[PDB]
Formats: structure tokens, C-alpha cells, sequence
């Protein structure tokens, strides 16, 4: 949304004021990632990693909130529009991380292997006959 | 109370005919 | 075009007969010896 | 100084309420953001110091799926974001559910917000509840309302715009219950109960528009048009001027009889009202016929004993003087022998707006009649006849004791109705 | 939100519910990695009825899989849609019940039910107000004969208060499978009375019936009948998770429906099934939905209705439609066939309107009804019960167990007083 | 001329003041160097900063706050943020260890190696004051040095200071939500202090500003953070009139005269009107009467007790920004009318206005939204006693058993504090209730 | 500022504390040579709690190693992170006690505990304020059951008015390693009673039940075991070393989960433990942490806590979280399960937060469970030490260094009176 030619100054554009909606906020799954994507690497920070968080991103998020949102006045306008520069940074081989890797790995196994070392869930104990844990 | 509206204020529960 | 223009306040309002306070709004017309002081309708 | 807060309950009240509320965005200056693009809003929209307007309404229900569509979709700006109140479960076509059960933890939440709609009133007029009695919490929710309501204001009107089950179709088995469980507690606490019906609005939209196949958005598009020439005379001037304090005067003989109906009568398309003069004496005659009217009762049958008549338009009181008089002569229609009057008028110069995409045509003529009938006793009897058909066996009163009621209940609110359905005989003869 | 918990119980439970999340999949626009693909963006504010959050965006179906041996696990785990399940909700074991109810429900199957129902609470606790469950299983095996009625009489104490919904395929009259299943059958048919809602009664013959005459399929196998299952399975569902005209939970369904705590079994159907040389010869509308729904040879149970009576019918519709033919048609069929109807009910109908119709599909419905005719698929059940018991045909492999013998004795007593209870509510006036 | 001297003692009161005063470093023009780049302000007489700021010799400015905790995890983080050196090195005392939630260590063993250096600095503190109007201590009752060391630092304080007027913001345990087992008796042995060597004590429940932010803000999942930053409007607030100017200032004398009508009876309660985020401001305004009735709602309240049970004593309210005095009296005029807020006999007219022009400070990176109002209505109800009695329950619970009470008893605490303290507080329960009886009749028949 | 001298004895005690010392080193960002090679100001911000300034640049731990057989020392001094230690910190005999309590008590521990107490007297003194003392040891072997308890017995009455906490491994109910472990753990108990203010009990096959259910993990050595231990160790003193928005130090802890002074033997937990192949149907978030935290199949020890009622717990929370959510977890925890919390104490929780997470995690969190569930140990042991003792199995071994039967009899009757005022608040 801060994409416009026609509200380009210097050479960068920007988002104007009459172009804000307020119920944007409260729409938890109409602006969400879907599945993003792996790197086939060692975790870290790194340059092919999209959504990598640096320690200079928190210090420009700060700085940006106490900037006053980036305001670009102009004339016979208080404040016009919302200057491109504050949201460089949230804008962008590899795979994909959601493919399960459970298909790849051992078979499930029954309850009674599962139940080698310590018995959980047995009919003739005591915790059967007792109320349960929720 | 029995079957018909007797002489006498009261509430009229006509269904239970009293 | 949506993008119109942002006019800068200074221009197109200047040249006009009278001095137009702003205080009170009164207009003062003054000829040669001859004055008709005007307000706001 | 005139204002209307309106409460829309249930998903029957929701999906009148959004015909309602663009119909009053229309009728206006608000835009669908609440935005301008001259103080006729101020009954039904409120101020802010920044150029937008509220609506004075709460969306009230109980399952999320029907106010969750409101704030998402055009109309989703208009509205303030707490004043659609939303609940997790429903009450699953139970009266017993959302009176006792549900209702009860929902019901602080909403009062709290029609404090705050009140707050902002000087004038309140009065209250206008939307709901319907088949349902669940449209029947156990829109009482219990209604009920900590006459608690909580004391006096003031509170008008009822209830979907009556049908005669012939229903869309629920257990519908009876609820709809005898609500009217043992809508008489005591309802001032006015303007009573519609489905399918005869099924047999409007066949006949007199061109619709067939019609949604439940074409039957809300009239209930907005008619509740829209109730509330005229307050946000427009005219000939004479009627209240809502004008209306029971002169509708409600008795307290017990407050169970009148409305009609629309130049409900016409725009093919139609291209061929048809709608001047007043051609639509006077189409109020009082009876196969025009929205509840499945038949006038015939019964007495009048009230008419109220609200005009829209260009209408001179010649013609309709020179009409009601028409209207008197002919003895199709009767009235009882203890009014001998029996005509309330009122005339308002704005004419009734049009929605795009409606089925109603650009019309400058258009009058909404008020009427109660001793022939709105058979749908009292016929709805007597099922639940004392249904409570011989029993068939459903274990999904009513199980969630906070009694056995004792229907029993008492069954006499009750007993006493107003014999109420009518002794007052049409 | 409002979420159903599925549990998945033995060979049949699983291979309906494989084909049933496949299908809740197909409409969600889920694929098998488990994210989000959808062409729409209605398909996701209500994914959380069905779908667990997982990190990543990654949805997980809300199914624990029972089974007591690890023949069927493997299969359904090595599928195209065995990737989405949580590894640790495979619960099974190693020895199996071997088609003996005992030994599901007594001896081998206790074993199982104490990490099922670690499962179950893990997975109820994390819902924020849960509607119900949903169980899937067939009465003529042996773990979801015995475990599974095990699981519905032990997760019913602890929560009391929720819909319980069963899809059991109760054993068919004329083909066979297992020799003892009369036992089970009986022996399950006697305890799901106590603990159940909501019990849809289903014969593998009948969607034979159906695959045969109906869709004209000529070699169907396990998977025709399993979507067969399945379209109905998520057809009862619908209203949560799309909005609708007029919208209804299991929960409304269930008070609409049910008159009595001791009939709640009902046949299902679905409305538009035609064969591929007949897909597009059609035209779908409502009254050739309608007409199907109610015709004997579409019920997913071999007992037909003209041998009783319909004490309750419910008719949930998909797809954008309106409410004129959707009524008219109903009080059609509620007038015409009047025998069929129990007169001390008047209006026997239940409607839902949702408009999000299946892919592919311009309007599809699902009928679900109550009747009286279920009387003769369990007194032959019994009949068949009481040729094998009189002998002591196959005892030794219950008595074997510590199962006293009287058992058999109370569930064909039960049995009985069903048949009875449902026969004297036939010709009551 | 109008200096106030702020003390935070425990983490509670120090995470306090690491908001309220970047609030007061923001409402007056100061960097966090210290420095103020102009000297007009937008609605004071160029001293306005004196109330919480002093001059240097280098053109700095320094608070009159004393930063005091027995461990240094979150005093280090005020040596080493933002605002480093905008605090004199002194000015932010640090202990050892920590008295580790209980009274005793810091009554008894740990408090008393450290309460000579906070007093010297307290009284370098107020040897500049000029016109001292008073102290604002900052602690918690659920800790060890919240409770125990603020108990003697308010002992000593008030033996040293004489009649000085002292104000308590404390933070109070909640009905239902806890972060600590011991909490009760800590909280049950502070009471002599605050009911004692005090003025007026404010009361404050984490879990009522929980609700307030979950529900009003459409903020879920909050922090201390978010708590901090209301507890810091409403300081602001209660002190706006000793700097910025107004049309009825109210000082912090005025406060106890139309507030306090006992001695023993100082525990009002805070609520602050306008909290909506700007989302929810976009829709409505915020007319005085708007703000005024949503001040008395029991769901905006600061503590979880319901004022409609008790009836009203006395009741101060707090103005500002667009505020004209007609507005107020329209507002008042209103709430006398309705029946819900019922008010106690001997108190005819039970309110006290104040009216300043200056609007609230937001803060980078808030949750409330830039307002042209706010009201902070701070009144004293007979509701505030259904929190004593949820408390003594839980310290007759624990007690009846005599359950953690071997930490206390060999830290030099004598065992009797529990039972007088319990004794305390049936007497305050009962003269609590007993300034609430109607003195009237009872009709007849 | 706030120091730990950290003891360990025997074999269990130098195996533990070599991962514990390693997981430690990484955390702090120390490198194998000693010196410092991380990358934040927080890792150097209160180092000193387990590390001492020295010449190079670099921190030594506080460890104190003990052995009466230098047999287990030649592995770790090997390993990766043996350079560390310093070489004075190693205290060693030549003959090893052959799982005897008597020759670590009396015969073996007496020639060497003077070497260890003047070691600790050194450690200790070099503080500028000493919190409290830390020893790792096993209730089944003849060293650590015998030198650690004589070390602690030494080391209270020099340092009274101090922190004692004991991460002692206590026998495993199913298969045991030593024959004669129930004298051992009886008379270690008995020390352990009277000694000790915080006791963390730990079953070797819980963890086995963790290493094979819940991490899935085929093979598992002792290395996972000890990185369990070593994890749920550092948890407890996460507040002293970082910040946080509410902190806890082990005091704090002391005060809050013990409220007799008899009853201090708690059952440890490591919240984020999820299989490699369940790793992505899950995610990390306080409500499925917090249930994981109270789960049967993540306690260390092996007694469920359903056979008893929950008296205290702890939960110490790492990352960045809203301490809402958690103040809410933490009382529907409660709210739910009324049956097994003691309803004499209206909140049985204790919440602390920090604030640096675990390298690689968003969350984690350390459950310290005080339940009258162990009590159920103490019967086990104290049953199979009547069996043993009622035909004088093994006890010529321990009455030929110079023992009193009266001992075991009395190590008996305090773990007998201690079960039965465990039982007292069961009800
Ligand atoms: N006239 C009209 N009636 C409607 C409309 N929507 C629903 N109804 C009526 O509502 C009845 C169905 O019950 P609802 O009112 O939807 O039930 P509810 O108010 O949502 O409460 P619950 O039963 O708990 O869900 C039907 O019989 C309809 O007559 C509508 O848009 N217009
Ligand atoms: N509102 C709010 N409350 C806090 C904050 N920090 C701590 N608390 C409260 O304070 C209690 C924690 O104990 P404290 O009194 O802070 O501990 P302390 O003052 O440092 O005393 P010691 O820990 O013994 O040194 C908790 O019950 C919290 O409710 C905060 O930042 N905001
Ligand atoms: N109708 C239908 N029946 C099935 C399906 N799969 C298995 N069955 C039936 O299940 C019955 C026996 O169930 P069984 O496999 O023994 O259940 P189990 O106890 O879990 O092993 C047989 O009559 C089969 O016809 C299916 O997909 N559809
Ligand atoms: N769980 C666990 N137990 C250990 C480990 N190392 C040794 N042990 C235990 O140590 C005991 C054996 O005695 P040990 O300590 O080796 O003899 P000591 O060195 O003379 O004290 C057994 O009970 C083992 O359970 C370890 O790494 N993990
Ligand atoms: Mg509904
Ligand atoms: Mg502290």
C-alpha cells in the first residue's frame, strides 16, 4: 500500500492519508504468511534468510515509532502522506520448511514399547481409579 | 373454582376451570 | 488527476481594493478625500 | 432531541437490521464509511467532531457467524467495533438456552452498551427491537432484554417488529414453545408489537412485485421501508406530524391488545409503476385488501377497531378525506360498534427513498398502515391448537427442564394465552 | 469457535476418517503439507472447527486415530494424506480384539483407553469453547465395537455437557462379514442409548443400493462408499464452518430432531447423485433436490419409510438459494405423503440455508431424519441375536473373558423395549 | 517552589519508575542527556519542571527521585539504558541480596545496612526543596523489600519529616491471580504502615488493569509494561496541577482536605477515563459526560471490587485539557440523578473538581491514544473492604496451620506480628463498615 | 555478587558436572582455552556467579572435583572443556570406597577431607558476597553418598547461614546398579534430612522415559541424561545470572517451596522437550509449554504426581513472553485440578520470569515440584532396607570400618518419621 507513482518525492514513493483503513488492524487472517521457506543451512543470520532479525531491526523499529511514523508535510497540508522509508525493511535455492519430515523418520510405535521403562495408564493401578489430570 | 365462574373476585384460569 | 497539487499559501490573494483587517473584518475604501468603511455581511 | 435507539437481536434482527441500516445510510447524507460526501440523521445517527457519524443501534446475537459478516464486509466502517456484540455458542432453538443458560452472562455486556447509546440521548424517544419468536435467542435473549429493559428505563416505548411463526410453513419443529414462552413475557413489557409474517410477504413478492425466487433480503428491504415511514415524521417535516407516543394512543385501546399490523401499499416494480397511476385513492384500496397484508390472517374474518395512516409524498388531505371516505362506504370492510371514528392520519412531504438494486420503484405517493384486528385471534388459536396438540406427550419438554426451567411454565404461560385469546371475543362483540 | 474433536475408532472408523479429512481438506483448501492454498478467503476464519494451530502456519486435523492392531495405522500413516495427522495421536496395540466385542470393550481394549483418552483431554483442553465430538466406528467388529463404545462411556462422564455425535455402520441384514457380529451388534446397539446425541445409523448394503441404482457405479469400492459417508459427515457440519441464510449446529439439530432421551437414530441421505453420463443432463435445482432426499431409495439405511413413520425429518441445504422453493417444496412433501407423518407433531420439518456450496457442485443438501421404521433393522438384528443365542453358538468366547452371562440377557430385554417404545409411538393420535 | 520527591522502593517500584518517568521526561521538554533545547513551554511558566526536575551547575537537570532495591538485576538496567545519565550515579541505590519475599530479612537483617544511605540522600533530596509539597512512594505488597524495607523507610521517614504529607501507590495482591506463595503474609504485615505512617494510600490490582487493558485497549497479552504506563498517566495526573496551569488548581493539601474525612480512612480508589487505543477513538468522541459516567463503571475500575455494593464518602475529580468548568458542572448535575451511585448521608455535596488545560502526554511506542480529555476520579468507597476480606481469609487459611512461618520467626521477626496484624485489620474491617450506617429509621410496620 | 562454589563428589557428580560446566560455557560464551568469545554484553553482565577473573582475559569455573579414585577425572580432563578446571580445584585419593558408605564416611573420606575443605575455603573466601553452595553427588554409590554428605556436614557448620542445594541422583525403583544402594541411600538420606535446604531428586529411568518417549532418541548415551540434568540445573539460577521482569534467586525459591522445614526434596522439569519429527506439528507457546511443565511423562522422578497432592510448585519462565498469559496459565492450572493441590494454601505457584532464552529457543521453562508424591520413594527404600536389614544382608561390609547397628536403625526411623509427616498433609 505504499506503493504510488503519483505520491513519489524524490525519486521513492509513499502512502497517503486518505488510504488508511481502521479495520485493518483487527483482521488477524486476512494479512498472514501461508508457508514462507527453508534454507539449507545451519541456523544463524544470514543473507538468503527473508524474514531474519537482526539486532538493527529492533533499534530501527524503535526509532521509527519515536519518529512520528515518518510524516511528509507539504504545502497548505499539515501532513500529506507517510514517507516509503520506514517500511523498506519489511520487503523482500531455498525449500519449504511445512513438507513433513515425520515421513522420513521411525514408524510410530505401540503403547506397550512406549511403556518400557515407567507404566503409565494401567488399568489394575491406582491413578486408573482416581481423578485424572486436565 | 369447580366449573363456571362462580360468584367471587378471582383470577380466571380458564383452562384448569377454576 | 488525483495527485492535483500542493499550492503554497502565499500567492492570489493580495491585489485588491481596500486594506481588509483581520481582526475585526472591515473594509476601508479610501479615494481621494472620500472614505466608505465596509464589514462583513 | 429526537433519537431512536434501535436493538437488533438474533440472526433475524441482524439481517433486518443491515437492509435497515443502508436504507437509513441512504435516506441520509452517511456515506457507507460514515463520511459526508440538514439535522434529519441526528434520530438515527450520532455525532463525532470529525465528520463521522454513528448509528445509535446494537447488533446483539449470539452465534458468530451472522455479526461477523457485518464487520467485514462495505459496512463494516459505519459501525463502531464493540457495537456489534457477539456470543460463542447460541442458544440451539431453545428458549430455556439463551433465557436462563446463555442470555445470562451476554445480557451485563449489552446493557452496559445501550448505557452508553443512552448517555449520548437527550431526547430518547424510545426503544425499537427487532427479533423474531421461532428462534432461540430471538424469543429467550430478546425477552430477557426487553425484560431487565422495562427495569432498567421504567416507561419508555419499547416497539416490537416480530417475525410470527407461520400457519402453513415453518422453518423449526419446536417453534411453538418459544413462541407461547415469549408472549407470557412480551405482554407485560412491550408497549407495541407490529406482527409480520413470511409467507404472506412469499405471496407479496410473487404477486405485486415481479420477483419470483425471492431471498431474505427482498423480505427485509420492506420491513426497512415500512420501519422507515414509522420514524418519518421525526427527521422530516410535514402536513402532520405523528410520534411514537402518537401511535399507541390511538392504536392500543387496551393494554392487553397491542398486536397490530402494517402494510406497504405501493409495493410495485418498476415495470409496473410505469403503467400505474399510485395516486392516493388507487393505493388507500390497497391497504385494506386483505391479500395484500404481511400476516397470514384474513381482516374478513374479524373486526377493525383501530386504523393508523402515515402518508409520504406529495399528498393533499383532499384526497385522502375524499378516499378514507370511500374506504367508510363500502362494507366489505366493518369496524367494531364501540369506535365509531376509527382513522388516525398522518401526512410527511418527504417521499420514501429508493435503494439501488431494490425491487421497489421511484414512487411519490406511499402510505404504511397501522391496524390491529380481532382477526389476529385465529393465529393465537391456531398457535394454541399446535402447543396443546404438542404438550399432551410431552415431545420436546426435556431440552426445556434440562437447561434451567420448569414444568409448571408452559402451563401458566398457556392459561395466560388462554385468557387473551378469549380477551378478543369480549371486546369485538 | 466452536471445534469437533474426531476420533477415529478400528479399520472402518479409519477408513471413513481418511477419506473424511481428505474431503475436509478438498473444501478448506488444505493440501497434504498441511498449509493454506485457497482461492477464497471464506475458507479460513472458520478452519479452527476442524484444525489445530501448529507452528509455521502448518494446520493439523483435530483426529485421534484408535486402533488395536498396526495393520491398518501403517496403511492409512503411508497414504497421500497421512502426512497432516500428529505422529503422536496414532495410538494402537499390539494384539488385537479379533472381532470380539468382549475383548474390546473388557480386556484388551482397557488396556488402550487410558492413552486415548491422554489424547483426547490433551487435545479438549487446548479448545477455547468446544462444541462437541464426533466418533466414527462399526458395530459388527471388535475394537470399534467394544473400545469405541468404551471411549463414548468414558469421555461422556467427564464431560457432560457436549454433543455427542456417532457415524456407526450397524451390521447390514443380507451381505455378511463376520459370523458373531449379532453379538456385537446387540451388545453395542444396548449401551449407545445411554451415552449418545446424536447416532447416524448407516448399511454398508444401502450404499451398495445407492452405488448400484443411483450413481450407476458398477465396481465400487471402499472409497465410493467412504465419500459417500463422508459428503453426509460434513454436510451436518456445514453451518459452523460457512456462513448461511439460516445457519444450524449439531446442537440445533439435535433439540429440532430428537423428541425423546431414547430415539436419536437417524438415517442420512444426500440429495444431488447422478452418474457421469447423466452429469450433464440435469438441472439442479431445488425441487429436484427435494424430490431425492425424500425418495426410499436414497437412505444410507436398509429399513424403508413407508413401513413407519416420520417422526422428525431435518433438511440442512448448501449452496446459494433462496427461502420460497426451498418452503413450498417442504410443505409440499409434508402434504402430500400426510401418512407418513405423525399427526401429534404438526410441522415435522427442520430447514438450514448455507451458501457455500460443495466444488463442483451448484447445490447439494443433506437430509437427516428420525423415524419409526428404524424398529426393523433391530428387531432382525435380535432376530438373527436370539437364532445364535438359544444354542450357545459361539459363548465360549465371551464367557472366556469374566463377561457374565446375563449380559446378553439385559441387551436383548433393551433391545426390546427400544422396538416397543418406538412402536407405540407410531399410532398414538 | 512546588517540588515533589518521588521514592521507588522493590522492582515494582522501580519498573514504575523507569515509565513514569519517561512520562515526565516527555510532558516537559528533557532529552534523556538531561537536556531542554527550549525553555518556553506550551502551557507552563518556564519553571514548571521544578515540581520533579532541579538545575545543575553544567545546564542539566536531574530528577528528585531515589531508585531503591536490595539486588542490582534491575537497577543495572537503569544504569545502563536510555536514560543512564540523566540519574545522578548516587540517586539509584543498590543492596546485596535481596530479602527473598519475606518481611522479616528486609524489617529486620538485610534493611538495616542500607536505610542510613537512602536517608541521607532522601534528606539531600529535600535540602534543595524549597516548597516540598510532598513524598509519592512506589512499592508492591507482595514482596520482601516492597513491603518490609518500604515499612521502615516510611517509619523512619515520618519521625524525621514530622507532619510531611507522604502518598503511597501500592500495588495490592489479586483476588485470584498471584506470582508469589508468601504473598499474603507480607501483604497482611504491611498494613500497620500504610494505615500508620501515611497519608493517603493508593491501592492497585495488576489483575483489574488486566481486564482495563484486555478489554478497553484492544491489546491482548499484556506486560508489566502496559501496566506501568497507567499507573504513570494517573501520578501525572494526580500532580498536574502543581506544574501547568489551569482554572481550578488543586494542590496535594486540597487532596486530603475534600478526600479524607478520618484519619484512619485514606484508601480511595483510581481510575483513569479515557483509556481507548486509536482504534476505538476514531468512532467516538470524548465528551466530558462520556468520560465522567465511564469513570464510575465498576469494569474501569482499578481494583476488583464492585462500588455499586458500597456507597461513596468522598470523591475528587481531576481534569484536563479541553475542559471548561460549565462542562463539568453539566457532567455532576448528571450523575447526582441516577440511583446506582448512591452516596453516604453526611456527605451532601461529595465531589471535588479540578480543571487543568494541558491534555495528556503520549509516549513512542504507546497504547493510549492521543486524547483532547481525561478525568481521573479518585474517591474513597465503603466497596474497598471486600478486598481485606478476601486477604484475611487466605491469612487465616495459611495461618490456622502455622505453615511458612519457621522463615519468619528466625529472621528476628517476634511470631505475635501475624495475629496483631490480623487484629489490625478486623478493626479497619469494622470501622470501615462502620462509616457506612445510615443514621436513619427504619420506617415501621 | 551472587556466587556459587559448586561441589561435585563421585563418579555420577564429575559426570553431570562436565556437561553442566559445558552447557554453562556455552551459555556464557566462554571458549575451551577460557577466555571469552560471545557475542552480547549480558553473557559478561554477572559472570561472576560461577567464574573467577584471572590473568588472561579469561574466567576459571568455581569447581571443586572430588574423588576418592581418580579413575572418572581422567575422562572429563580429556574431554573438550577438561582444560578449564583448575589444576589445584582436583582432590584424589588412591583407593576407591567400592560403593561403601562406610569407606566414604569414615576410613577414606576422613584422609581427604581436608584437602576438599581447605579447596572450598579458598573458593569461598575469594567472594565478594557468597550466596550459597551447590553439590552433585548419587545416593547409590560409596563416594558421593558418603564424601558429599561428609563434605556437607563439614561445610554447614562453618557456613551455617547459607544456601545448600543437592541435585542428588536417588535409586531407581525398576533395575538398580548397586547391590547394597538401599544402605547408602537410607544413610544419605538421613544426612540429607537434616542437612540440606533445597534436594532435587532425580530417577535415572524418568529419564530414560523422556529419552525414549518423548525425544524419540534410539541411542542415547549418558550424555543426553547429563544434558537433561545439566539443563534443568542452570534453570534454577537463571534469574541471578540475566535479568528478567520478576526475579528469583535461590533463596527466593527456598522461601516460597518449603513450608516446614523438613519437606525439600522436589521433582525437577524441562519444559520445551519435543521429538525431531514432532517438531513442526507443534508449536512453542505458554499454554503448551505450561501443560508440559505438569505432564507425568516430564518429572524426573518416578512417581506420578496423582499419588499425592501438590504442595508447592515452581515455575521459572525464560524469553519473551506476557506475563498475562502466564498469571493466567499458571491458575487454570489450579482451577482445573482442585483434587491434587492442598487447599489450606489458596496459591500453590510461584512465577518468576527472565529474559535471555537458551541459545536456539524461543522458551523454555524448569518446573520444581514440592508434592507429597515422594513420599512414595522414601516407603520403597525404606521397605527394601528392611528386607535387606532384617537378616543382616550386606552389613559385615559396613561394620568392619567401625559401625553401630543403632545407625542404620536410626537412618531408618528418620526416613519412617518423615514419610509419616509427609502423610499428615495428604489429606
Ligand atoms: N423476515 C425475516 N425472517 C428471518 C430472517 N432471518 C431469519 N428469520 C426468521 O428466523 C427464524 C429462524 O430462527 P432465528 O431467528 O434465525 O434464530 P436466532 O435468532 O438466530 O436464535 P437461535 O435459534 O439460537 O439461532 C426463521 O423462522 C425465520 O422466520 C430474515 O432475514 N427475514
Ligand atoms: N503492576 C506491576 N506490578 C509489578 C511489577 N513488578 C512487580 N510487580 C508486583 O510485585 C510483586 C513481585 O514482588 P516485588 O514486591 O516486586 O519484589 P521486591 O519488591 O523486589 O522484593 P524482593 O523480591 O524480596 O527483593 C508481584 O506480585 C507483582 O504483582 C510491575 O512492573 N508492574
Ligand atoms: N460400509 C463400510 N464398511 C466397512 C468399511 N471398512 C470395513 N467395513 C466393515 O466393517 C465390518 C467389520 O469391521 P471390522 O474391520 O472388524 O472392525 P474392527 O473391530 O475395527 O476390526 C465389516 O462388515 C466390513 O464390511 C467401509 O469403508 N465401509
Ligand atoms: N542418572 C545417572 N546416574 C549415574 C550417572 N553416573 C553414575 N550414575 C549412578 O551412580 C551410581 C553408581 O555409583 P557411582 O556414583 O558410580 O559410585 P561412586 O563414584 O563411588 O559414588 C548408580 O546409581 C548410577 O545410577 C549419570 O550420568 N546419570
Ligand atoms: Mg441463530
Ligand atoms: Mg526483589
Amino acid at each position: 500500500d505504499f506503493d504510488n507513482a503519483y505520491f513519489t518525492l524524490l525519486g521513492v514513493p509513499n502512502k497517503p492519508l486518505q488510504c488508511l483503513d481502521i479495520t485493518e488492524t483487527g483482521q488477524r487472517l486476512r494479512n498472514r504468511y501461508h508457508e514462507g521457506k527453508l534454507a539449507p543451512i545451519a541456523p544463524g543470520i544470514n543473507r538468503v534468510d527473508w524474514p531474519c532479525f537482526t539486532r538493527a531491526i529492533e533499534d530501527w523499529s524503535r526509532f521509527v515509532s519515536s519518529a512520528g511514523e515518518f510524516k511528509l508535510p507539504c504545502a497548505s497540508k499539515k501532513v500529506e502522506s507517510f514517507s516509503g522509508y520506514a517500511v523498506r525493511y519489511l520487503k523482500p535455492f531455498c525449500l519449504n520448511q511445512n513438507p513433513s519430515l515425520d515421513r522420513y523418520g521411525q514408524k510410530p510405535l505401540p503403547f506397550d514399547s512406549l511403556n518400557a521403562f515407567r507404566r503409565f495408564g494401567s488399568n489394575y493401578s491406582r491413578v486408573n481409579y482416581l481423578t485424572p489430570w486436565h | 373454582t369447580m366449573e363456571k365462574p362462580p360468584p367471587g373476585e378471582g383470577v380466571t384460569l380458564w383452562k384448569s376451570k377454576m | 488527476t488525483p495527485r492535483c497539487g500542493c499550492v503554497d499559501p502565499l500567492p492570489g490573494r493580495l491585489p485588491f481594493q481596500g486594506y481588509e483587517s483581520a481582526c475585526s473584518g472591515r473594509h476601508y475604501c479610501l479615494r481621494g478625500m472620500d472614505y466608505c468603511v465596509s464589514g462583513p455581511p | 432531541m429526537r433519537e431512536c435507539i434501535s436493538i437488533h437481536v438474533g440472526q433475524a434482527g441482524v439481517q433486518i437490521g443491515n437492509a435497515c441500516w443502508e436504507l437509513y445510510c441512504l435516506e441520509h447524507g452517511i456515506q457507507p464509511d460514515g463520511q459526508m460526501p440538514d439535522d434529519s440523521f441526528n434520530t438515527f445517527f450520532s455525532e463525532t467532531g470529525a465528520g463521522k457519524h454513528v448509528p445509535r443501534a446494537v447488533f446483539v446475537d449470539l452465534e458468530p457467524t451472522v455479526v461477523d459478516e457485518v464487520r467485514t464486509g462495505t459496512y463494516r466502517q459505519l459501525f463502531h467495533p464493540e457495537q456489534l456484540i457477539t456470543g460463542k455458542e447460541d442458544a440451539a432453538n431453545n428458549y430455556a438456552r439463551g433465557h436462563y443458560t446463555i442470555g445470562k452472562e451476554i445480557v451485563d455486556l449489552v446493557l452496559d452498551r445501550i448505557r452508553k447509546l443512552a448517555d449520548l440521548c437527550t431526547g430518547l424517544q424510545g426503544f425499537l427491537i427487532f427479533h423474531s419468536f421461532g428462534g432461540g435467542t430471538g424469543s429467550g435473549f430478546a425477552s430477557l432484554l426487553m425484560e431487565r429493559l422495562s427495569v432498567d428505563y421504567g416507561k419508555k416505548s419499547k416497539l416490537e417488529f416480530a417475525i410470527y411463526p407461520a400457519p402453513q410453513v415453518s422453518t423449526a419443529v419446536v417453534e411453538p414453545y418459544n413462541s407461547i414462552l415469549t408472549t407470557h413475557t412480551t405482554l407485560e413489557h412491550s408497549d407495541c408489537a407490529f406482527m409480520v409474517d413470511n409467507e404472506a410477504i412469499y405471496d407479496i413478492c410473487r404477486r405485486n412485485l415481479d420477483i419470483e425466487r425471492p431471498t431474505y433480503t427482498n423480505l427485509n428491504r420492506l420491513i426497512g421501508q415500512i420501519v422507515s415511514s414509522i420514524t418519518a415524521s421525526l427527521r422530516f417535516d410535514g402536513a402532520l406530524n405523528v410520534d411514537l407516543t402518537e401511535f399507541q394512543t390511538n392504536l392500543v385501546p387496551y393494554p392487553r391488545i397491542h398486536f397490530p399490523l402494517a402494510t406497504y401499499a405501493p409495493v410495485i416494480s418498476a415495470e409496473k409503476a410505469y403503467h400505474e397511476q399510485l395516486s392516493v385513492a388507487e393505493i388507500t384500496n390497497a391497504c385494506f385488501e386483505p391479500a395484500n397484508q404481511m400476516v397470514k390472517c384474513d381482516p374478513r374474518h374479524g373486526k377493525y377497531m383501530a386504523c393508523c395512516m402515515l402518508y409520504r409524498g406529495d399528498v393533499v388531505p383532499k384526497d385522502v378525506n375524499a378516499a378514507i371516505a370511500t374506504i367508510k362506504t363500502k362494507r366489505t370492510i366493518q369496524f367494531v360498534d364501540w369506535c365509531p371514528t376509527g382513522f388516525k392520519v398522518g401526512i410527511n412531504y418527504q417521499p420514501p427513498t429508493v435503494v439501488p438494486g431494490g425491487d421497489l420503484a421511484k414512487v411519490q405517493r406511499a402510505v404504511c398502515m397501522l391496524s390491529n384486528t380481532t382477526a389476529i385471534a385465529e393465529a393465537w388459536a391456531r398457535l394454541d391448537h399446535k402447543l396443546d396438540l404438542m404438550y399432551a406427550k410431552r415431545a420436546f419438554v426435556h431440552w426445556y427442564v434440562g437447561e434451567g426451567m420448569e414444568e409448571g411454565e408452559f402451563s401458566e404461560a398457556r392459561e395466560d394465552l388462554a385468557a387473551l385469546e378469549k380477551d378478543y371475543e369480549e371486546v369485538g362483540v | 469457535m466452536r471445534e469437533i474433536v474426531h476420533l477415529q475408532a478400528g479399520q472402518c472408523g479409519n477408513q471413513i476418517g481418511a477419506k473424511f479429512w481428505e474431503v475436509i481438506s478438498d473444501e478448506h483448501g488444505i493440501d497434504p503439507t498441511g498449509t493454506y492454498h485457497g482461492d477464497s478467503d471464506l475458507q479460513l476464519e472458520r478452519i479452527n472447527v476442524y484444525y489445530n494451530e501448529a507452528t509455521g502456519g502448518k494446520y493439523v486435523p483435530r483426529a485421534v486415530l484408535v486402533d488395536l492392531e498396526p495393520g491398518t495405522m501403517d496403511s492409512v500413516r503411508s497414504g497421500p494424506f497421512g502426512q497432516i495427522f500428529r505422529p503422536d495421536n496414532f495410538v494402537f496395540g499390539q494384539s488385537g480384539a479379533g472381532n470380539n466385542w468382549a475383548k474390546g470393550h473388557y480386556t484388551e481394549g482397557a488396556e488402550l483407553v487410558d492413552s486415548v483418552l491422554d489424547v483426547v483431554r490433551k487435545e479438549a483442553e487446548s479448545c477455547d469453547c468446544l462444541q462437541g465430538f464426533q466418533l466414527t466406528h462399526s458395530l459388527g467388529g471388535g475394537t470399534g465395537s467394544g473400545m469405541g463404545t468404551l471411549l463414548i462411556s468414558k469421555i461422556r462422564e467427564e464431560y457432560p455437557d457436549r454433543i455427542m455425535n456417532t457415524f456407526s455402520v450397524v451390521p447390514s441384514p443380507k451381505v455378511s462379514d463376520t459370523v458373531v457380529e449379532p453379538y456385537n451388534a446387540t451388545l453395542s446397539v444396548h449401551q449407545l442409548v445411554e451415552n449418545t446425541d446424536e447416532t447416524y445409523c448407516i448399511d454398508n448394503e444401502a450404499l451398495y443400493d445407492i452405488c448400484f441404482r443411483t450413481l450407476k457405479l458398477t465396481t465400487p469400492t471402499y472409497g465410493d462408499l467412504n465419500h459417500l459417508v463422508s459428503a453426509t459427515m460434513s454436510g451436518v457440519t456445514t453451518c459452523l464452518r460457512f456462513p448461511g441464510q439460516l445457519n444450524a449446529d449439531l446442537r440445533k439439530l439435535a433439540v429440532n430432531m430428537v423428541p425423546f432421551p431414547r430415539l436419536h437414530f437417524f438415517m442420512p441421505g444426500f440429495a444431488p447423485l447422478t452418474s457421469r453420463g447423466s452429469q450433464q443432463y440435469r438441472a439442479l435445482t431445488v425441487p429436484e433436490l427435494t424430490q431425492q432426499m425424500f425418495d426410499a431409495k436414497n437412505m444410507m439405511a436398509a429399513c424403508d419409510p413407508r413401513h413407519g413413520r416420520y417422526l422428525t425429518v431435518a433438511a440442512v441445504f448448501r449452496g446459494r438459494m433462496s427461502m420460497k422453493e426451498v418452503d413450498e417444496q417442504m410443505l409440499n412433501v409434508q402434504n402430500k405423503n400426510s401418512s407418513y407423518f405423525v399427526e401429534w407433531i404438526p410441522n415435522n420439518v427442520k430447514t438450514a440455508v448455507c451458501d457455500i456450496p460443495p466444488r463442483g457442485l451448484k447445490m447439494s443438501a443433506t437430509f437427516i431424519g428420525n423415524s419409526t421404521a428404524i424398529q426393523e433393522l433391530f428387531k432382525r438384528i435380535s432376530e438373527q441375536f436370539t437364532a445364535m443365542f438359544r444354542r450357545k453358538a459361539f459363548l465360549h468366547w465371551y464367557t472366556g473373558e469374566g463377561m457374565d452371562e446375563m449380559e446378553f440377557t439385559e441387551a436383548e430385554s433393551n433391545m426390546n423395549d427400544l422396538v416397543s417404545e418406538y412402536q407405540q409411538y407410531q399410532d398414538a393420535t
